[PDB]
RNA sequence: GGGAGAAGGCACGCUGAUAUGUAGGUGAGGCGACUUGCUCGUGGAGCUGAAAUCAGUCGAAGAUACCAGCUGGCUGCAACUGUUUAUUAAAAACACAGCACUGUGCAAACACGAAAGUGGACGUAUACGGUGUGACGCCUGCCCGGUGCCGGGAGGUUAAU
RNA sequence: UAGCUAGUAGGUGGGGUAACGGCUCACCUAGGCGACGAUCCCUAGCUGGUCUGAGAGGAUGACCAGCCACACUGGAACUGAGACACGGUCCAGACUCCUACGGGAGGCAGCAGUGGGGAAUAUUGCACAAUGGGCGCAAGCCUGAUGCAGCCAUGCCGCGUG
RNA sequence: CCCGCAGAAGAAGCACCGGCUAACUCCGUGCCAGCAGCCGCGGUAAUACGGAGGGUGCAAGCGUUAAUCGGAAUUACUGGGCGUAAAGCGCACGCAGGCGGUUUGUUAAGUCAGAUGUGAAAUCCCCGGGCUCAACCUGGGAACUGCAUCUGAUACUGGCAAGCUUGAGUCUCGUAGAGGGGGGUAGAAUUCCAGGUGUAGCGGUGAAAUGCGUAGAGAUCUGGAGGAAUACCGGUGGCGAAGGCGGCCCCCUGGACGAAGACUGACGCUCAGGUGCGAAAGCGUGGGGAGCAAACAGGAUUAGAUACCCUGGUAGUCCACGCCGUAAACGAUGUCGACUUGGAGGUUGUGCCCUUGAGGCGUGGCUUCCGGAGCUAACGCGUUAAGUCGACCGCCUGGGGAGUACGGCCGCAAGGUUAAAACUCAAAUGAAUUGACGGGGGCCCGCACAAGCGGUGGAGCAUGUGGUUUAAUUCGAUGCAACGCG
RNA sequence: GUUCCCGGGCCUUGUACACACCGCCCGUCACACCAUGGGAGUGGGUUGCAAAAGAAGUAGGUAGCUUAACCUUCGGGAGGGCGCUUACCACUUUGUGAUUCAUGACUGGGGUGAAGUCGUAACAAGGUAACCGUAGGGGAACCUGCGGUUGGAUCACCUCCU
RNA sequence: ACUAUGUUCACG
């Protein structure tokens, strides 16, 4: 406030934060992965929730949420991350994309088959 | 310390209207009595005169239609702390155009809606609804 | 304050020129004058003379000889200069400024001395002696059972007489 | 990031520039910039615009158009009306190159295309028929400029799928 | 682009369906597997998970991810705030800077009006036109919010000359005051010191003990030494910018307020950097040291007691000279000015009548309390505003991380000051409301206690449980409110 | 007979409780993971200062070697070109800083994690009111001193007064 | 006088 103090001292802009460095406006990116395991969420929840640790291509370390029932990943393997936080794993802030590389679909779905990289019947 | 005397005079009118009180004794001016005059002439306050040789004593007769006050809303627009000045097209209306904002045009002091007519525009001194 | 000559660089000879030797030092024959002078203040003839800049020039090399720091980084100990085993030890040892405890009221404590007397001191507790510690910064914790020291005086034991 | 700055800031005179100018010299003076942000650091082509918004603003600057900058990296000049010159020249460098070991090449940030990087983005096509451009009286020759074609639901929009 | 066959023939997916948000059932699974944009779903009857049917929404696309703006008035210029939610620097002085009472001039910088040039084309926008329609292309228009110059306008703002008196300041005269700094001295008390009296305790505590005492303490009296603090007066009293300041007396000294004049003539208000002051605790050096008292010791308490309680007790507390620079440095409320109903006091002035008897009306300063409008999320504030406005400054932008790290600046140090980011959560917070609770308060009541009386718990047996055993020792009840219970 | 123990009732008050005191809740310690400061250092990036360096080119100077037009006394003048040379200067070299990004034994805190350990510091007078500053102490919340704040509770137990 | 604690998520 005091229109004098503004000219002085300008309003600064809030700059908020990106929740998923994955850098430079990407929508995916590679992981070379290591580490598959089983982590135990917060309060409410309580299971063995499936997530890898992952190398990413351009130098990053980050963990990712392997969604749907049961996965091929293991100790290497190639995968694809895209964004988004499970919100009960507290440090997890990605998702693995089912379907791409070497990650592939979930087995006998149906409903929702983009979601979880799975073709038709 | 007694920056703007207009703004002053303003509150003394504001507050007077709200305490229900029938007049408003302050230190005159030139500009004081320009802008008493255009509140005047359209009709906000009733009467005024300028008692005094020496150190004069602009007092006002404020006006009421009902219980109610005339003067709904009346703001300082353009303090000395910001300066704002208007242009010909760009002069406002206030309440869409059924309140008045007293504007200091080169002509003397006058109505938006003189002003208009006129065909120029100055420093909006304050809003009165 | 330093470290610090940190580190590391560059320039250096000779010959002309600027300047028939310069700023500078330097002061004479003069001339005011002021008086009686080993005079004041001009005055600047000669001698003297850096340091530069510019242009040449020779050599492999120009601070050319003698003369004349090796430098930097990490770290223990001792703050420091100093002292020490003359004649195998120079140091981390001693000392040191500073710090604490302690004694000492002046015929001072203490020391040398059978003593007289001397130093302490022709000083007098902001002084003096002893002990430990050892600049400076941050600090210096618990134990008084044992050994010493200090204070207390009832009681026990206790010499000479 | 609080001081930076010695051709630095101005003068006189000479040189040089198509043109004026510390552009550059010689001497002279002791300035100049700086809290209305110099200097230093990080980031960035800029605009018409684009997207968004009631508007003020906020974000952005792919495509079309104007300006700048750069051409393997670092320099220099030559030629010319115009360049300190993408497909000129000359050195130097790093990397590829061929040789008879003497020495030579070479410059896709033109168009296609390859490897590599990447979440990700295309044909070693046809044509000067038009529209400009280059030279030439012209005819024409030249032109990956342009005009077509390929590819891709990448968008916007139409008709499907009775 | 036009006809010519041919035959529905070759041509439909994929999100979602718990609330936000259009759309529901059934099986499978049982805090597992999984979902999740936010809240949150799953613990054996899942609308949220997986499948199935059914629906809804888009459809050659649909969803997911990333990216920008929007909603976000959540950086607020239009358009927010700072008593308690985040947020008034601890308080002053003050240069640059921002702002400035009032009347004449006078310019024309700002401001306003007009005019001319320009603001490339495309884009946007509107009326057309052209592709079967659309996207697309396209004519004209408007616009390009601008910038420049040129001519005017003088109200306002500025510059500039005089003013002028309301602000602001000076002088005269008094009044009040723990304002300050330096120096004296007074009495009460406490402690220790010396002596007289005197005979077992004193001291302390919830209860004890450590501690002091037959060496004669405690108590009592006399004389003395110290140091520190000033009973009563003493108050919702006063003074100070804030910190803060209390015996009495002098020395120097700052301000405040009143009275009626005279003078100056806007000299003013704020203030980033900057400087000054700044409780207590610390720190340095030199003193001093009664009482008190971190640390420390012992004794209790306790499961333990590095505490609370007790007996001792050193730094400190005190003085001189420097440093520190912080506090819930608080009215948690920046400074200055104007304006807007009241009432009850306190305190300090000053005027007019009769002091005609401790009177009475008035008007000023400072101040405590209760309340009106108005404001506020409410609590509350309320002429000393948190009301109504103006000037300027400081500050705030979810909670944690963090007033922390790093770097600077300052400091003897302690540390102060300036001040982030990653990461992490969907909250953290304020006021008020209804309950419940409290080793909070009041008032009652009940075999609740007291006042009694007889029992259980000891024994043997009956019965019921637990347990253990068993082929089975069916099943249920399992604090009061299960256990001679169904 | 009503002070206390237990339970209940009404009123008032504080509350960080609402599974409503059998409530909430603080910090160490233990374990796992994540980001993060310090750290003997190590490995880059950029860049300041101080020099050395000097290739090509450009310019200035020219003892040396030349040499088509101009002038010519048919001798040669002029002027040019190479070579040399000086200046300017790129690569590169040395030293020393600055800054910035990686990384490092170990270490300091920080955050997060359904049912670990020790206590119970806070919220009620939270059982010693709490908190702020500061100093000392202590396994841990904390405790103790000094000063400050109310964002403390009860102020029918005294007893005696207006 | 002193007088500690109440595993997790839920049911409203
Ligand atoms: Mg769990
Ligand atoms: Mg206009
Ligand atoms: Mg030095
Ligand atoms: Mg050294
Ligand atoms: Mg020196
Ligand atoms: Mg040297
Ligand atoms: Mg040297
Ligand atoms: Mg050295
Ligand atoms: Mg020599
Ligand atoms: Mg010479
Ligand atoms: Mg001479
Ligand atoms: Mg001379
Ligand atoms: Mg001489
Ligand atoms: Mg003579
Ligand atoms: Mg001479
Ligand atoms: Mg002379
Ligand atoms: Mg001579
Ligand atoms: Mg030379
Ligand atoms: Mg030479
Ligand atoms: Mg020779
Ligand atoms: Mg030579
Ligand atoms: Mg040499
Ligand atoms: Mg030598
Ligand atoms: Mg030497
Ligand atoms: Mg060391
Ligand atoms: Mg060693
Ligand atoms: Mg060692
Ligand atoms: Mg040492
Ligand atoms: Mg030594
Ligand atoms: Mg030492
Ligand atoms: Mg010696
Ligand atoms: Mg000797
Ligand atoms: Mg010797
Ligand atoms: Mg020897
Ligand atoms: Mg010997
Ligand atoms: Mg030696
Ligand atoms: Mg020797
Ligand atoms: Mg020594
Ligand atoms: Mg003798
Ligand atoms: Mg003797
Ligand atoms: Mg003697
Ligand atoms: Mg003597
Ligand atoms: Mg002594
Ligand atoms: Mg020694
Ligand atoms: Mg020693
Ligand atoms: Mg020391
Ligand atoms: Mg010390
Ligand atoms: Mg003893
Ligand atoms: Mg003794
Ligand atoms: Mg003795
Ligand atoms: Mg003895
Ligand atoms: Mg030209
Ligand atoms: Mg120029
Ligand atoms: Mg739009
Ligand atoms: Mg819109
Ligand atoms: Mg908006
Ligand atoms: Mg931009
Ligand atoms: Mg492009
Ligand atoms: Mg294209
Ligand atoms: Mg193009
Ligand atoms: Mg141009
Ligand atoms: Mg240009
Ligand atoms: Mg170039
Ligand atoms: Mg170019
Ligand atoms: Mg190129
Ligand atoms: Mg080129
Ligand atoms: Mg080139
Ligand atoms: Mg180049
Ligand atoms: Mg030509
Ligand atoms: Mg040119
Ligand atoms: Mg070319
Ligand atoms: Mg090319
Ligand atoms: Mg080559
Ligand atoms: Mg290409
Ligand atoms: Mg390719
Ligand atoms: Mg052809
Ligand atoms: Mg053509
Ligand atoms: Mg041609
Ligand atoms: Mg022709
Ligand atoms: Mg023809
Ligand atoms: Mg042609
Ligand atoms: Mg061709
Ligand atoms: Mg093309
Ligand atoms: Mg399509
Ligand atoms: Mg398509
Ligand atoms: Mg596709
Ligand atoms: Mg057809
Ligand atoms: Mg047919
Ligand atoms: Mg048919
Ligand atoms: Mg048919
Ligand atoms: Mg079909
Ligand atoms: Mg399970
Ligand atoms: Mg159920
Ligand atoms: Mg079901
Ligand atoms: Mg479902
Ligand atoms: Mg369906
Ligand atoms: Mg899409
Ligand atoms: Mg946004
Ligand atoms: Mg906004
Ligand atoms: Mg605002
Ligand atoms: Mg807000
Ligand atoms: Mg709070
Ligand atoms: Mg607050
Ligand atoms: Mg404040
Ligand atoms: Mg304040
Ligand atoms: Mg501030
Ligand atoms: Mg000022
Ligand atoms: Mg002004
Ligand atoms: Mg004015
Ligand atoms: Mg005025
Ligand atoms: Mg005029
Ligand atoms: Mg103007
Ligand atoms: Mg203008
Ligand atoms: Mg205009
Ligand atoms: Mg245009
Ligand atoms: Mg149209
Ligand atoms: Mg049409
Ligand atoms: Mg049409
Ligand atoms: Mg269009
Ligand atoms: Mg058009
Ligand atoms: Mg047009
Ligand atoms: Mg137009
Ligand atoms: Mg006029
Ligand atoms: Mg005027
Ligand atoms: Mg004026
Ligand atoms: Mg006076
Ligand atoms: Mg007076
Ligand atoms: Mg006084
Ligand atoms: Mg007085
Ligand atoms: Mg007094
Ligand atoms: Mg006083
Ligand atoms: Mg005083
Ligand atoms: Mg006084
Ligand atoms: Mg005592
Ligand atoms: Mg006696
Ligand atoms: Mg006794
Ligand atoms: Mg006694
Ligand atoms: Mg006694
Ligand atoms: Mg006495
Ligand atoms: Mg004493
Ligand atoms: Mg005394
Ligand atoms: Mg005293
Ligand atoms: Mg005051
Ligand atoms: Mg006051
Ligand atoms: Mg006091
Ligand atoms: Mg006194
Ligand atoms: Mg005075
Ligand atoms: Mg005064
Ligand atoms: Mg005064
Ligand atoms: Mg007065
Ligand atoms: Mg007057
Ligand atoms: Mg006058
Ligand atoms: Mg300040
Ligand atoms: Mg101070
Ligand atoms: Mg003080
Ligand atoms: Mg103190
Ligand atoms: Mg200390
Ligand atoms: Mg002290
Ligand atoms: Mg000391
Ligand atoms: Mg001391
Ligand atoms: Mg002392
Ligand atoms: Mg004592
Ligand atoms: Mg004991
Ligand atoms: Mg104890
Ligand atoms: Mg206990
Ligand atoms: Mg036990
Ligand atoms: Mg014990
Ligand atoms: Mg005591
Ligand atoms: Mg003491
Ligand atoms: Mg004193
Ligand atoms: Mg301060
Ligand atoms: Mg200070
Ligand atoms: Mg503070
Ligand atoms: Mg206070
Ligand atoms: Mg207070
Ligand atoms: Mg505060
Ligand atoms: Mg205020
Ligand atoms: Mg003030
Ligand atoms: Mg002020
Ligand atoms: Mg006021
Ligand atoms: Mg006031
Ligand atoms: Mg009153
Ligand atoms: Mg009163
Ligand atoms: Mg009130
Ligand atoms: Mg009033
Ligand atoms: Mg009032
Ligand atoms: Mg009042
Ligand atoms: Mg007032
Ligand atoms: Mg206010
Ligand atoms: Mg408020
Ligand atoms: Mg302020
Ligand atoms: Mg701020
Ligand atoms: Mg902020
Ligand atoms: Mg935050
Ligand atoms: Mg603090
Ligand atoms: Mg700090
Ligand atoms: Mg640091
Ligand atoms: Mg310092
Ligand atoms: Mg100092
Ligand atoms: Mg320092
Ligand atoms: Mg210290
Ligand atoms: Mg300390
Ligand atoms: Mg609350
Ligand atoms: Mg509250
Ligand atoms: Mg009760
Ligand atoms: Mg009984
Ligand atoms: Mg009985
Ligand atoms: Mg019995
Ligand atoms: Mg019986
Ligand atoms: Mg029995
Ligand atoms: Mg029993
Ligand atoms: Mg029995
Ligand atoms: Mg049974
Ligand atoms: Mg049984
Ligand atoms: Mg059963
Ligand atoms: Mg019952
Ligand atoms: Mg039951
Ligand atoms: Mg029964
Ligand atoms: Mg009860
Ligand atoms: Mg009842
Ligand atoms: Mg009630
Ligand atoms: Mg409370
Ligand atoms: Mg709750
Ligand atoms: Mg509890
Ligand atoms: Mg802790
Ligand atoms: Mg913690
Ligand atoms: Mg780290
Ligand atoms: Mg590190
Ligand atoms: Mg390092
Ligand atoms: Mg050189
Ligand atoms: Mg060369
Ligand atoms: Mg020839
Ligand atoms: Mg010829
Ligand atoms: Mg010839
Ligand atoms: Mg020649
Ligand atoms: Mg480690
Ligand atoms: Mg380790
Ligand atoms: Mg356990
Ligand atoms: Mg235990
Ligand atoms: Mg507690
Ligand atoms: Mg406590
Ligand atoms: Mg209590
Ligand atoms: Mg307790
Ligand atoms: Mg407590
Ligand atoms: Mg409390
Ligand atoms: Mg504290
Ligand atoms: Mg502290
Ligand atoms: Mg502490
Ligand atoms: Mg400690
Ligand atoms: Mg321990
Ligand atoms: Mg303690
Ligand atoms: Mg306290
Ligand atoms: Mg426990």
């Amino acid at each position: 406030a005091t229109v004098n103090q503004l000219v002085r001292k300008p309003r600064a802009r809030k700059v908020a934060k990106s929740n998923v460095p994955a850098l430079e406006a990407c929508p995916q990116k590679r992981g070379v992965c290591t580490r598959v395991y089983t982590t135990t969420p917060k309060k409410p929840n309580s299971a063995l929730r499936k997530v890898c640790r992952v190398r990413l291509t351009n130098g990053f370390e980050v963990t990712s949420y392997i969604g749907g029932e049961g996965h091929n990943l293991q100790e290497h393997s190639v995968i694809l991350i895209r964004g988004g936080r499970v919100k009960d794993l507290p440090g997890v802030r990605y998702h693995t994309v089912r379907g791409a590389l070497d990650c592939s679909g979930v087995k006998d779905r149906k409903q929702a088959r983009s979601k979880y990289g799975v073709k038709r019947p | 310390s007694m920056q703007d005397p207009i703004a002053d005079m303003l509150t003394r009118i504001r507050n007077g209207q709200a305490a229900n009180k029938a007049a408003v004794t302050m230190p005159s001016s030139k500009l004081k009595v320009a802008i008493a005059n255009v509140l005047k002439e359209e009709g906000f306050i009733e009467d005024f005169k300028v008692e005094g040789d020496t150190k004069p004593e602009l007092e006002l007769t404020l006006k009421y239609f009902q219980g109610k006050a005339v003067v709904e809303s009346i703001q300082r627009v353009s303090r000395p702390g910001l300066r704002i000045y208007k242009r010909k097209d760009e002069l406002p209306k206030v309440m869409a155009g059924l309140g008045i904002a007293v504007v200091s045009t080169s002509k003397g002091v006058m109505t938006d809606r003189a002003a208009r007519q006129a065909g120029l525009g100055g420093e909006i001194i304050c809003y009165v609804a």
